[PDB]
RNA sequence: AUUCUGUGAUACCUAGGGGACGGGUAAAGGCGAAGGCAAUCUUUUAUGUAAAAACUGACGUCGAAGGACGAAGGCAAAGGGAACAAAAAGGAUUAGAUACCCCAGUAGUCUUUGCAGACAAUUAUGAAUGCCAUAGGUUAGAUUUUUAAUUUAGUCUAUAAA
């Protein structure tokens, strides 16, 4: 501000501020989500040792294709009720 | 009439529906203690 | 030159299915759900219905024949086929009852779709010769082009400015040559305008360095330079300098082909009460109640505003069915977008009691028990 | 004017609670290990509890309820006191700050590449 | 930019000329006080275009 | 080559940023370029404090600049404005795709709008 | 974003949990009398509700299994017809 | 009156369950209104088309806007996916590497949001401040 | 005749530089009456100190969406002119 | 446990200095002869891909040798030194423990200039040419009634003939 500035640190990005709609409890819920999009606990845990290129590089695939096959599975299910539905 | 039916059907889904937000948006906070 | 096999397909009935129109257009910056989708604004496929003797076998003239339990036991047989034969070997269809129905139900109004207006209430059909009307000729003038419907180039209002630069540079950029000549025939129609009005007290037509000059005399007046250019491309009236270049032409016929009726200039013989002053109420749902402050109404399945002027004003759980409202639909009209709007007004009350007394709903009915 | 903090650090094997000044000058930095627990006691959901439970407790024999108008929940890291310190605020000791909450912030560190980390071990 | 001193030329005298400001269509209410400055007005802007396109087309101003 | 240059300046004297511009400016006049806008951002927040020159800033006076030079041109204006001890933080960026086309719809530095491409 | 993938060949198409697993409704409630334990303490009166609560929920009966889901059986029908075909 | 109160409590509650906005000119049928229509069982909010050529403009000749970088950043400084974005990889690319350059040139934050965004943002009054301390 | 369309479409590019040019700074003349004129103490509504004070914000992407999804109302009649010019200027070759 | 801390640590801040590293985006994605290549600005460099025309007119493919390039570790010299870490050493565990684990820690990793030439340097598949039936994805374009189809060049999945 003129007076005082601002506190441009990490932190000031993963803010939630309590108001008339939203209360300690709800703003909580809120950092939280937030937290878990930004997958701030991932970090923390692949940060904690070293993985060399190689690694990281496999264990993406790893997990890539687990969420393609995850994805294409729900897609699956759920076209076998729109079918089901139809009375096939 | 085909519509009033079908209403009925979801305001009994949203009186029964909205009586689990309240209930466990009452219940989030821990005030069991019942001081 | 056709295989007499090949004859018949071409003239079968399952050749003649028409192509899956684009839906109705939408918001393009807005965003929207793809996994679960409501009824569209009109129709984009084509309804089918067989003959009784053979719903019962699930014969609907497709590759196969459809499962009976979700296409046997109601009353009107309407389905609706997405893919004659899907990669699952099966008929991907749907019940086309959400708009065969919106069909039947928005002709019992007995209204007239008419043009947009302006805010005198004048309606006017819009199958009048000579407005509906889409073939024109090359001599054809400004003066009638605001008539038209149907235009070859786009609304320039509505376009996005990513659509705008693909047609500036794939549809105007190289018609420069052609437009060119559609001066110089301009131009034999200004030398022999003054070259033959003296005769009773054509030119070359083919010039180079002449139209160069001409249109930098247009540079003082930008209007009748647009009126030449939009006439070329045939782009829709944008501004007064008339026929409603507000919204932008409609995509598809005034009426859209949901109603044919030319006017709603007429009254209804009553068997007891002799002609009647006004319509037959409808009966309408409300939706979305103003406490936005606007309320919506549903009336022959088609979402309108409330009228101007409760029910409408507060949620009601109380209420049965939900509430509801009769009305009388003054006005209906297809805007740019393709939707139906219907500008609905508040019903009387004693013609509710009317249509109430014929199916056996009114509490003290006109006839008999109707003293004063 | 700036609230107070109520910083709440928590690791795998200890959790810190530290409530500042605006100008950010600590004036209660306790742990675990300060109510007692010994070195392996203190990574214990529990304990985590007792030390909020003491901070919001010692907070109020410095008569901070009545001070602290507006206050700031800043957590970092991700070990068992951060739900359990939260439940504290959140639970019936808490019952005087709790108002005075005005902003909820995570101040876990991470860093964009930075420094090697240790080499991943070989438990089995 | 693929330009050479015919093309640039030929633009540039195109540019002038579909620019130049028309005088008054006939010469009865032709007000010379406000066609006589609209021609310095285009020859100087005239001037400023040509000193500035010679810049940016100078093929000593480009990379590799 | 068209080049635009985001330089921020210390707060407080206007007579610095004027300073900087006119020998940014003259500078790429003298050398045969053009300059098509120069845009006076005012005073507001940086992304973060930063201490530049024993000073440390929170504020800066910023202003762009957009020109059509040389290579060993843009490179003067770089130097200088980096070794003048008033400036913060300087960002240069070549404009455009390096064609024609597109190199002729860069006129006024847009603040409520976007750059048509 | 692009689309669910077609799943390749699989020995079967299944899901391994048909019926959501649900837990033991009063696991929740035992939670909260520990809750009041920790904060109020043991001997207290304000835990004397939550623990009626807890006396509550042995007291009533449990409630009875729902019928198995059938969607393995339509998964098993459409495999071929959803997937590029079945491993044997 | 205080029971005229409760009342607008409980219309709200069943407004709120309405997850349809109903326009002019929709067409509705009676399934329309059942639950499984209003559930909405769509959990995603999905992008009609690629607004870069929709809106046809070059990203990286647009790295000075710092409303358009703080678009396409998560809260706390991370792009967008083009789960998110809905933008084909082309112009995912160009918009990435468009907050890189403002953010690697130094004009934009890295970690949140520009600082003159937060000021307007709600929260102004309680934006955490910096007290000198001396 | 291909050479020639590549020409034209070349020429379009420097007629379109050319009118651009009326704005752009050629001479130290220009350059000081350019600065004086824009870089004073007071000329963001001085309160007002930032180009955020006058010009609220940079747009951002709801607001260019909403120019095409939330308004469609009247801003569309000078956005339709500008629209009506180019296609003119683009068609006749000229800069209407 | 060795270890750090009353010479005030951990925790919470303010103000300066230093070195490397590269979060999201990110994908079956891309680029190069391979090795390999992922923050950012400017400068600089050879191929490759699409569509149309124009141009040269067999100017092509492979290629012993020579020469060039070639991961990590390593040698040599001069810098740098935050972090990590062979060696050396300490504390534990264990029947014993060089070890796996832990407190610390030097070469080395990084910069510039040379040497060196070995790799699961892998697709366990040399390069290139002609040719053989489909389906579902995906990458960069092109065409179109740009909805969606058609098509060129890549890449992957599952099959037919074989
Ligand atoms: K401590
Ligand atoms: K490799
Ligand atoms: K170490
Ligand atoms: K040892
Ligand atoms: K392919
Ligand atoms: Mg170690
Ligand atoms: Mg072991
Ligand atoms: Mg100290
Ligand atoms: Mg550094
Ligand atoms: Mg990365
Ligand atoms: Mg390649
Ligand atoms: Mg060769
Ligand atoms: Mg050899
Ligand atoms: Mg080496
Ligand atoms: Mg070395
Ligand atoms: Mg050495
Ligand atoms: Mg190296
Ligand atoms: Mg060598
Ligand atoms: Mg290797
Ligand atoms: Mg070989
Ligand atoms: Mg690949």
């Amino acid at each position: 501000q003129q007076e005082l500035n601002i506190r441009l640190r990490p932190s000031t990005g993963r803010t939630f501020y309590v108001s008339g709609h939203q209360d300690f409890a709800g703003a909580l819920k809120l950092l939280h989500r937030t937290v878990a999009a930004n997958k701030v606990k991932k970090d923390v845990r692949l940060q904690r040792f070293h993985e060399r290129p190689a690694l990281k590089r496999k264990r993406n695939l790893r997990e890539r294709w687990r969420a393609r096959f995850k994805e294409g599975f729900k897609a699956a299910v759920n076209r076998t009720f729109e079918l089901k539905n139809q009375g096939w | 009439e085909l519509e009033n039916k079908t209403y009925e059907s979801w305001k009994k889904w949203a009186t029964t529906e909205i009586a689990r937000q309240e209930s466990a948006r009452a219940s989030m906070y821990t005030n069991v203690v019942d001081n | 030159g056709v295989s007499p096999g090949g004859a018949l397909l071409r003239t079968s009935r399952m050749f003649s299915l028409p192509p899956v129109i684009p839906p109705p257009p939408g918001n393009k910056l807005q965003m929207i759900s793809e996994r679960a989708s409501a009824t569209e604004a009109y129709p984009t496929h084509q309804v089918l219905t067989t003959f009784e003797s053979s719903r019962s076998r699930g014969d609907w003239g497709l590759k196969r024949p459809l499962p009976l339990k979700s296409t046997t036991g109601t009353t009107y047989p309407m389905v609706k086929v997405k893919e004659m034969d899907s990669l699952e070997q099966i008929t991907d269809f749907t019940s086309g009852t959400q708009h065969g129905l919106t069909l039947k139900k928005f002709q019992a109004l007995n209204i007239p779709i008419s043009t947009p207006s302006e805010i005198r209430p004048v309606q006017r059909s819009v199958f009048e010769a000579d407005t509906d009307v889409t073939a024109f000729s090359p001599d054809e003038q400004i003066q009638e082009a605001e008539k038209r419907w149907k235009f070859s180039g786009p609304w320039l209002a509505g376009m996005t400015p990513g659509e705008f630069k693909e047609y500036l540079a794939k549809t105007v950029r190289p018609k420069r040559a052609e437009f060119r000549k559609f001066i110089q025939k301009k131009i034999a129609a200004q030398k022999t305008e003054a070259a033959n009005r003296e005769l009773q007290e054509k030119p070359e037509s083919i010039t180079d360095d002449e139209v160069t000059e001409y249109l930098r005399r247009l540079r003082n007046d930008n209007q009748v330079l647009y009126d030449l250019v939009g006439q070329f491309l045939d782009l829709a009236p944008l501004k007064p300098p008339s026929p409603y270049g507000g919204r932008g032409p409609p995509i598809t016929h005034p009426s859209a082909g949901i109603s044919y009726l030319r006017t709603a200039a007429y009254l209804n013989n009553h068997p007891i009460y002799g002609p009647q002053k006004s319509h037959p109420p409808v009966q309408a749902r409300v939706l979305k109640p103003r406490r936005g402050n606007d309320a919506k109404i549903g009336v022959a399945g088609f979402v309108a505003d409330g009228p101007l002027g409760s029910v409408m004003d507060k949620f009601d759980p109380s209420i049965e069915g939900g509430a509801k409202l009769w009305v009388n639909v003054d006005k209906a009209t297809v805007d740019s977008t393709g939707r139906v709007q219907l500008t609905v007004s508040d019903a009387k009350a004693t013609d509710v009691l009317i249509a109430k007394e014929l199916i056996g709903d009114a509490r003290e009915p006109i006839f008999g028990s109707a003293p004063k | 004017d700036e609230p107070y903090h109520f910083h709440i650090y928590s690791h795998k094997h200890n959790t810190h609670i530290t409530v500042t000044k605006p100008n950010r000058d600590a004036l209660i930095s306790l742990s675990c290990g300060n109510l007692g627990f010994k070195k392996s006691n203190r990574k214990h959901y529990d304990s985590a509890y007792q030390l909020g439970a003491y901070v919001v407790d010692k907070m109020h024999q410095m008569n901070l309820h009545n001070k602290i108008k507006k206050m700031e929940v800043v957590l970092r890291g991700f070990g068992p006191g951060r739900e359990a310190v939260i439940k504290v605020l959140l639970g019936n000791e808490g019952r005087m700050l709790r108002s005075s909450i005005v902003r909820v912030s995570d101040a876990t560190r991470l860093k964009f590449g930075g420094t090697r980390s240790k080499k991943p071990r070989r438990l089995g | 930019y693929l330009l050479n001193k015919d093309e640039f030329d030929s633009a540039i005298q195109y540019a002038e000329h579909i620019l130049k400001p028309i005088k008054a269509e006939d010469r009865l209410t032709a007000d010379p006080e406000k066609e006589d400055e609209e021609a310095r007005e285009h020859a100087a802007r005239h001037a400023k275009a040509v000193a500035a396109l010679e810049r940016i087309a100078k093929l000593e101003h480009g990379g590799a | 080559m068209l080049y635009e240059t985001i330089g921020i300046v210390r707060p407080g004297n206007i007579a610095e940023v004027k300073e900087l511009v006119l020998t940014a400016g003259k500078l790429i006049l003298n050398q045969g370029g053009v300059i098509r806008d120069i845009k006076n951002w005012g005073t507001f927040l940086l992304p973060r404090p930063i201490s530049t020159n024993q000073q440390r800033h929170n504020r800066g006076h910023y202003f762009v600049m957009r020109y059509d030079a040389s290579i060993a041109t843009h490179e003067e204006v770089r130097r200088t404005m980096k070794a003048d001890p008033r400036v913060i933080r300087t960002a240069n960026v070549k404009l455009g795709d390096g064609k024609l086309e597109t190199l002729s719809r860069f006129g006024a530095i847009p603040w409520r709008s976007l750059e048509e491409a | 974003p692009n689309k669910p993938i077609r799943l390749p060949p699989l020995k079967q198409l299944r899901v391994r949990q048909a019926n959501k697993a649900e837990e033991n409704p009063c696991i929740a409630v035992m939670s909260s009398v520990l809750a009041c334990w920790a904060s109020a303490g043991y001997n207290s009166a304000g835990c004397a509700t939550v623990e009626n609560a807890l006396r509550a929920c042995m007291d009533a009966p449990k409630p009875a299994p729902k019928p198995n889901n059938t969607i393995n059986y339509h998964l098993s029908r459409f495999q071929e017809r959803l997937t590029q075909g079945k491993s044997k | 009156v205080q029971e005229l109160l409760q009342s607008e409590v409980t219309s709200n509650n069943y407004m709120r369950m309405m997850r349809r906005r109903w326009n002019n000119g929709d067409v509705y049928a009676p399934r329309d209104l059942s639950p499984y229509e209003m559930k909405g069982r769509n959990g995603g909010w999905v992008e009609a088309a690629d607004v870069v050529d929709e809106l046809g403009f070059s990203p990286l000749d647009n790295y000075r806007n710092f409303s358009l970088i703080s678009d396409y950043i998560t809260p706390f400084g991370r792009i967008r996916h083009s789960k998110e974005t809905g933008l084909k990889p082309v112009n995912q690319r160009k918009i990435a590497k468009m907050v890189r350059r403002a953010i690697g040139l130094g004009i934009h934050p890295s970690v949140h949001k520009h600082p003159e965004i937060l000021k307007n943002s709600n929260g102004r009054h309680l934006l955490p401040l910096v007290v000198p301390k001396g | 005749e291909k050479e020639a369309m590549k020409s034209e479409a070349r020429r379009d590019a420097v007629v379109q530089l050319y009118v651009a040019s009326k704005n752009f700074i050629v001479d130290e003349k220009e350059l000081e009456e350019h600065v004086n004129k824009h870089f004073t103490e007071k000329i963001h509504n001085a309160s007002g100190r930032s180009i955020w004070d006058s010009q609220k914000n940079p747009i951002s992407m709801r607001e260019l969406r909403n120019e095409f999804s939330g308004f469609n109302t009247t801003s569309a009649a000078v956005k339709t002119t500008v629209r009506q010019k180019n296609v003119a200027e683009e068609l006749t070759g000229g800069k209407l």
